[PDB]
RNA sequence: GCCAGAACGCGACGAUACUACCCGCACGUUGUAGACGUAUAAGAAUAGGCUCCGGCCUCGUAUCCUAGCAGGCGAUUCCUCCGCCGGCCUCGAAGUGGCCGUCGGUAAUUCGCGUAUUGCAAUUUAGACACGCGCGGGAUCAAAUCCUUUGCAGACGACUUAG
RNA sequence: GCAUCGGUUCUGGCGGGGGGAUAAAGGCCCAGGGAAUGUGGCUCCUCCGGGAGUGUUAUAGCCCUGGGUGUAAUACCCUCG
């Protein structure tokens, strides 16, 4: 059973510009520019109306049609990020040993670096470097918050997961030792 | 069918096993073949599948003495293609041995074999055989993870010869532009009746 | 791989190096570099300066040819030793300019190495003629009451492997092998005039 | 194979006790009339107490499509044998004649269910007169209003004897 | 919100689209059976272009730029001919590049040996004036 | 003047003998003619004459070049290969050599 | 990193007596997995490209070259095309191509003499790579082994040295 | 080597005859009856391409039954050259 025609549409607001060439998407707006390569998927792009983007697949299988919705939301995320940005929050959870962090500034390049000390009273100083385009800040609204912001969801989210995965307890009951750093909220910079 | 003195095949975009079958038939007939850019060939299926196939090959070795008789595992992209062809030829006879001298394989484009016309075999091209949506790999990448050492040297040299050809294109474009204007200017002025006589003949 | 395309020599060569190119020097005519020397002082050495320009253009690494003065040692031998030393430096133009300026000049070891530095030593070990398995590999000796010798290996293989394998200890030549020993330290560099 | 529809009429051999026996008629799909008669005795042996030795064939004819240039939808009722047990299905096809649907059905069942010709019985074939009696979802899409679609990525045809082309082909026919 | 997309665009398989069969024949689509087969016919006075009514597989056909407007689905042969002549399909196809290329070929397979010699001498006579103009332009540069 | 060539024959190649899978028969050979693809086109060359010329070492009657004569018998397969029969079977070392196909018995 | 180095895998340099070396052409005993127009350089995508910016693309079924005693001798005509040398630039992945100049040849048009007899077919003995020779010009005046000796080496050869 | 014949065999082209529902379809013509993936009209919405409803040939056309043109043509099978 092969489906003859499957189609989706993406609206575009009257603030930014988008250009597609050889299945290479470039999105540019007020807050910057991003690029993504989709040469691995057979899709036909078209301009339905003055502010609507259309894409479709012909004679596709059940497995092939599945990827059609995946592509649509990825491009929409790019439009949101260039006009509204992203913002993640994290909290510290400790029982006895306080957790100290030091978000030092740019290390002669655009990357930020975060230093974590005194995790469950260990003498390791453990260092993680963020992806370019991501800025890390220490919150002043209230205690024990890390705020990450940027333009692309893929870079912001992956860097946030890097911090969470590095603080792990070994050879202990993890239902009792809940020490670590965890993500607690996801949202945009504007509104 | 046509008989040429020598034919040069550009290897980029050709399936490994389908191209080797065409070549082995031509050699036994009497043709001469030269394969260029053996590092740009293709194999169907994901890369991980090819790696497992190669690792099983490396485990075979003569037990009592590894310096004799054992399967010698060549690691270059041109040598991988050569191994495929040797299995399709009776290489243990005088007739088969003579056929292998009519084949040459290289990485990149050596100086003798640039400034030449490179043909294409359409029965082994990937874009005409594989179904869209499937996965494939590159022979050049596979050689990197088994011990090939001169991958980056070839990449640099290939960038040089491609820059030289860009300047040659400008000269070729100018020559065609000048020839078109000459034909338009001459044909109108002089020939009174040779034109339509040629046109009725199909020229 | 890598390959060499040019090489240039100095105008005058000592009798120490010239001995290296001959196997019977005493009854020879000693015409080693006679015709090459005329390349100097001929068109103001036009041929020589062309090759130096080539290396500045096509090469990526540069090495230097040097030899020892064995005549200043109590050794009986008079034939010198020759080798190549690689120059690691700022630029290819800098490498050739520095190398060319050192023709027929002496260099002391204090300019190359300095105190308390960790270096490596490469040489050929002491030789022994032809030895058995007990000393060559270090296997256990057989009991005192063994017939037909007791300094051997009792079993050298199974049956259907069917050949003596490459991993079994056997008698042969020991010593005089090439070896590379690393991580040695320098305590002091002493001057000869002192 | 290449089939065509027949009608075949049989009869029990008349006897002194029962002159003028009854007459039976069937529709049989077969490559030729030699095997058309053979299938008639096979189906009849499962319904009445008549054999070939004690019967006879009255007439055999050929039925041809009335309008072989009109497109129409078909529905088939059938039974078959699996590797364990017997089952019933009902499938649909879209084409121009009655004969080809049986040809299409035989190839379809041989691929999807590994069912041979030996173990398939055809119960009834009927042409769907209306458009609201189409059940399966792979045929409603073929009867949608204003159907049209392109044909992307179609390989050009090249002679199998012309090796060593001189330029790269294109797939935008 | 300027949007520029550089993507391919094929020709649709609709009703009224005329195909070109392998042996130089034209047929107009009147019914779609599957995604692989269609029902088509072409009524043409010229015996070289005419084709009967029947089913043609789509893998042996080429899509020409001509399309007949407002062709009713499943029309009979009489109604198709009425639209075929009204739109002037025969005249429209004669001036296409595909037709001209085929015609330019046909004159070449029918050439007498004496005629091959004649065209060689005429080409050389025209070639002489090309080199004179080429040298003049090249010298001017 | 007169820069043209001098050729009045069609060139072919000697492929192999006539064989099954393990037995060969040197009586007849297989020859691939240049430019012929289908068996319909191969019907034109039935009955023509072919020659095989090679170099010897000794001179006998004013030359060092010998010839073996033959003719085309019937088509072979669907690929335009043809069969031929010579007065002497070909030297069996010429698997890949070239032969000349004449046009003597015309029309 | 480290150990061996294909004894039929490769590169740079030194000195080369004995024609062993280089240049010119002169023939030909002799060799060849097989000339007979052995004619064609962009890169990249294939659910997209090329361009002389007007347009063009299923198709190499294309382009260039192609007449004359195996291709003669003259004329009317025409400034086209081809070749051997020489001088400047350039080319290193296994080093190639360009420009200029001298000289020799030349149906784009149209003509005048010669072809026979190989007898009604019999390869159309014609190409380029090596190698052996014969001339006449240039340059050149070397090494290795045995032997005595050494012990950083050693069953014997071999190896490190000296004469 | 060529021309005229004999035996065996492979492979092309052309002219006829018969059968079936005396093929079935199909073109043109006559008579009757229907419907929608509803042509033209009419209504409404959308100007942003167009969409929705009503309703049986008009400014498109389709399906079913019977007759003439018919001993129509063509496909398949067999057969004389």
């Amino acid at each position: 059973m092969r489906y003859i025609h499957s189609e989706e549409t993406i609206p575009v607001p009257e603030n930014l510009k988008v250009s597609i060439k050889s299945r290479l998407v470039t999105v540019e707006g007020p807050r910057g520019k991003l690029q993504k390569d989709l040469s691995h998927i057979a899709v036909n792009f078209s301009v339905v109306k003055k502010g609507v983007i259309g894409l479709e697949i012909h004679h596709g299988s059940r497995k092939d049609v599945a990827a059609l919705r995946t592509v649509r939301t990825i491009i929409n995320n790019m439009i949101i990020g260039v006009t509204k940005g992203f913002k993640y929050k994290m909290r510290y959870v400790y029982a006895h040993f306080p957790i100290n962090v030091n978000v030092e500034k740019n290390a002669e390049t655009g990357c930020y670096e975060v230093e974590i000390r005194n995790f469950i009273g260990e003498k390791i100083v453990r260092k993680v470097v963020m992806a370019p385009g991501v800025e890390v800040e220490i919150s002043k609204a209230q205690k024990d918050e890390l705020i990450l912001s940027g333009n692309s969801l893929e870079a912001v989210s992956q860097s946030a997961a890097d911090i969470q995965q590095i603080c792990k307890v070994r050879n202990k009951d993890i239902r009792k030792f809940l020490d670590g750093i965890y993500v607690s909220e996801k949202g945009n910079i504007v509104e | 069918s046509s008989f040429e003195s020598v034919v040069v095949i550009d290897g980029k975009g050709h399936l490994l096993g389908r191209l080797a079958s065409i070549v082995a038939k031509q050699l036994l007939s009497g043709q001469k073949i030269v394969v260029v850019r053996c590092e740009a060939l293709n194999i169907s299926g994901e890369f991980f599948r090819a790696k497992l196939k190669y690792h099983a090959y490396l485990r075979k070795m003569t037990r009592y003495n590894p310096t004799r008789g054992g399967p010698f595992h060549f690691r270059a992209p041109s040598r991988i293609f050569y191994k495929a062809v040797r299995g399709m030829i009776p290489h243990k006879t005088a007739r088969g041995a003579a056929a292998l001298e009519r084949l040459k394989v290289f990485e990149g484009v050596p100086p003798p074999y640039d400034k030449k016309k490179k043909m294409v075999v359409p029965q082994a091209l990937r874009v005409l055989r594989l179904q869209p949506g499937r996965k494939y790999c590159t022979v050049g990448r596979l050689s990197h993870e088994v011990g090939w050492k001169y991958q980056d040297v070839v990449a640099r040299l290939e960038e040089r010869r491609k820059a030289k050809g860009a300047a040659y294109y400008e000269r070729k474009k100018l020559a065609a532009r000048q020839l078109s204007e000459a034909k338009k200017a001459a044909a109108a002025k002089v020939d009174p009746k040779v034109s339509e006589a040629l046109a009725a003949y199909g020229y | 791989g890598l390959r060499s395309l040019t090489t240039v020599w100095a105008e005058h060569l000592s009798d120490e190096v010239k001995r290296r190119f001959y196997k019977n020097w005493y009854k020879s005519k000693k015409k080693a570099f006679t015709k090459y020397a005329k390349k100097y002082a001929e068109n103001n050495g036009a041929s020589i300066t062309r090759e130096l320009e080539r290396i500045k253009k096509y090469c990526t690494v540069v090495r230097v040819l040097a030899h020892t003065q064995i005549r200043k040692t109590p050794l009986k031998q008079k034939k010198a030793h020759l080798m190549e030393i690689q120059i690691n430096g700022g630029s290819v133009a800098d490498k050739v300019e520095f190398g060319r300026s050192l023709f027929e000049k002496p260099v002391t070891i204090d300019t190359i190495f300095e105190k308390d530095e960790m270096i490596d030593v490469i040489a050929v070990t002491k030789g022994h003629g032809f030895v058995g398995v007990t000393a060559r590999w270090g296997t256990k000796k057989l009991p005192r009451k063994t017939h037909k010798g007791l300094r051997k290996v009792a079993c050298i293989g199974a049956w259907h492997p069917s050949h003596v394998q490459w991993t079994v200890a056997r008698a042969g030549q020991m010593g005089y092998h090439h070896r590379t020993s690393v991580n040695h330290k320098i305590y002091r560099i002493g001057k000869g005039d002192d | 194979g290449r089939l065509q529809e027949y009608q075949v009429i049989g009869r029990h051999l008349p006897t002194e006790a029962n002159p003028n026996p009854a007459l039976y008629r069937m529709r049989i799909f077969a490559p030729n009339e030699v095997v058309a008669k053979s299938r008639f005795w096979y189906f009849l042996r499962g319904l009445k107490k008549v054999k070939k030795a004690t019967g006879e064939i009255v007439s055999v004819n050929v039925i041809s499509e009335k309008h072989p240039l009109k497109v129409k939808n078909f529905g088939i009722w059938l039974r078959y044998d699996s590797r364990s047990g017997t089952h019933n299905m009902y499938k649909e096809y879209r084409e121009t004649s009655r004969v080809a649907a049986v040809e299409a059905m035989y190839a379809d069942m041989a691929a999807r269910h590994r069912a041979r010709f030996r173990s398939i019985h055809i119960l009834k074939v009927v042409e769907l007169e209306k458009t609201e009696d189409v059940k399966r979802p792979y045929i409603k899409q073929l009867v949608a209003k204003n159907l049209s679609f392109p044909l992307p990525h179609r390989v050009p045809k090249i002679s199998t004897k012309k090796i060593f082309s001189a330029k790269r082909p294109s797939t935008f026919s | 919100a300027e949007i520029n997309v550089e993507a391919t665009s094929w020709r649709r398989v609709e009703v009224g689209r005329v195909l070109k069969l392998e042996n130089g024949s034209l047929a107009a689509i009147v019914e779609i059976i599957d995604h692989k087969r269609v029902l088509a016919d072409g009524p043409s006075s010229d015996p070289k272009l005419a084709t009967p009514r029947g089913i043609v597989p789509l893998s042996r056909a080429l899509l020409t730029p001509i399309v007949i407007p407002k062709l009713p689905r499943g029309a009979r042969t009489g109604a198709v001919k009425k639209a075929w002549e009204a739109y002037g399909v025969d005249a429209k196809w004669k001036e296409t590049n595909w037709a001209k290329k085929q015609l330019q070929q046909e004159r070449r397979q029918s050439l007498t040996d004496f005629d091959r010699f004649k065209v060689m001498r005429l080409k050389k006579q025209r070639r002489f004036e090309e080199r004179k103009a080429l040298a003049k332009i090249k010298a001017a540069a | 003047p007169s820069e043209a060539g001098h050729r009045l024959y069609v060139k072919g190649r000697h492929l192999s003998y006539q064989r099954g899978r393990r037995n060969t028969h040197p009586k007849t050979s297989l020859i691939k003619i240049e430019g012929v693809d289908d068996t319909a086109a191969a019907n034109f060359y039935l009955g023509k004459r072919v020659a095989y010329v090679y170099r010897a070492q000794k001179e006998v009657r004013g030359t060092k070049i010998r010839v073996i004569w033959g003719k085309i018998t019937r088509p072979h397969g669907n690929s335009g290969v043809v069969r031929a029969k010579f007065t002497h079977p070909l030297p069996a070392r010429s698997f890949g050599a070239s032969v000349r196909i004449m046009l003597y018995p015309s029309s």
